[PDB]
């Protein structure tokens, strides 16, 4: 099977861990350790073929890891996750998605910026601004909550598909 | 208050709180208590590099070979952060060297994919298997052919 090598990339805090974990186990996590970054693989079927996707559940960005180093120079696609009742996620996926294109030195990265934590009545991030700047960057932008798991499949088959064009 | 107590130790193992933890231990808090993933207090001294927090909770009767929900044990972890004192100190106390966690990877897998050869070395030393393959059908061997880490293929085949 071919594999797929996507990296969770965002800030602390934004639900990349619970995304992850949502999409491999199938249940929601909560108060999940923000430092412990480990890497999975989860077989699944998309438009009717079998791929493995080894996704990098990035954490622990302060300290240096050579296996996230590892990741981002060979990262075959990205989750920028940020959390819409959190404006400084949605102002550091600027300087997140600049880091990932100087390192890989590519001016067309598969990226996808997702917003986490639908299911909250705040709104802090509106989606037109969210919309408007995935639009910009012509990457898809897909909502999710893995607290209710409204759209964990769909964003990572989204950046699946992204990686296949 | 069961699980208020269970909380605080577990908060305070993380945390590196020698004081708080010899409290809470005094005050009758479970050493066996597991979050929502199920990480023991052993798992998060293992995993933060609390030496002291770990020899406390050994003595005090923490289980060692206590798994989370992706079947990850304090060796797991201890050897995916890098931390040759704590990884010695559980492998004295008998902790499991080829244990499996949900992909089947034996504390080897980690401590050779995140890059620590000190790791990989003492859990090889005290009887790893070094042909283990995981459920994805990959050994220590495949995972420094992929990373290119010269060092751990060598030390693998020597
Ligand atoms: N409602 C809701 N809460 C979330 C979601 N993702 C994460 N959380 C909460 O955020 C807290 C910590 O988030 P975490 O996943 O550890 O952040 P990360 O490790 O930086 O990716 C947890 O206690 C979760 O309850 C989500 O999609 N919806
Ligand atoms: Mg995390």
């Amino acid at each position: 099977m071919t594999e797929y090598k996507l990296v969770v990339v965002g800030a602390c805090g934004v639900g990349k861990s619970a995304l992850t974990i949502q999409l491999i186990q199938n249940h929601f996590v909560d108060e999940y350790d923000p430092t412990i970054e480990d890497s999975y693989r989860k077989q699944v079927v998309i438009d009717g073929e079998t791929c493995l996707l080894d996704i990098l559940d990035t954490a622990g960005q302060e300290e240096y890891s050579a296996m996230r180093d590892q990741y981002m120079r060979t990262g075959e696609g990205f989750l920028c996750v940020f959390a819409i009742n959190n404006t400084k996620s949605f102002e550091d996926i600027h300087h997140y998605r600049e880091q990932i294109k100087r390192v890989k030195d590519s001016e067309d990265v598969p990226m996808v910026l997702v917003g986490n934590k639908c299911d909250l009545p705040s709104r802090t991030v509106d989606t037109k601004q969210a919309q408007d700047l995935a639009r910009s960057y012509g990457i898809p932008f897909i909502e999710t909550s893995a607290k209710t798991r409204q759209g964990v499949d769909d964003a990572f088959y989204t950046l699946v598909r992204e990686i296949r064009k | 208050r069961k699980e208020e107590l269970d909380k605080k130790l577990l908060e305070a193992a993380r945390a590196g709180q020698d004081d708080e933890v010899a409290a809470l231990l005094a005050k009758g808090a479970d050493v066996n208590a597991h979050d929502t993933f199920g990480f023991t207090p052993l798992h998060l001294a293992a995993l933060y590099g609390h030496l002291e927090i770990v020899e406390v909770l050994l003595k005090r009767g923490a289980d060692i070979n206590a798994d989370d929900s992706y079947g990850r044990t304090p060796l797991h972890l201890a050897a995916m952060r890098g931390h040759l004192e704590i990884v010695e100190l559980l492998l004295r106390w008998g902790a499991d060297v080829n244990a499996a966690d949900e992909e089947g990877r034996t504390p080897l897998h980690l401590a050779a994919k995140r890059g620590h050869l000190e790791i990989v070395e003492v859990l090889l030393k005290n009887g790893a298997d070094v042909n283990a393959q995981d459920k994805f059908g990959k050994t220590a061997f495949d995972i420094s052919i992929d990373n290119g880490n010269e060092d751990l293929a060598e030390i693998l085949q020597k």
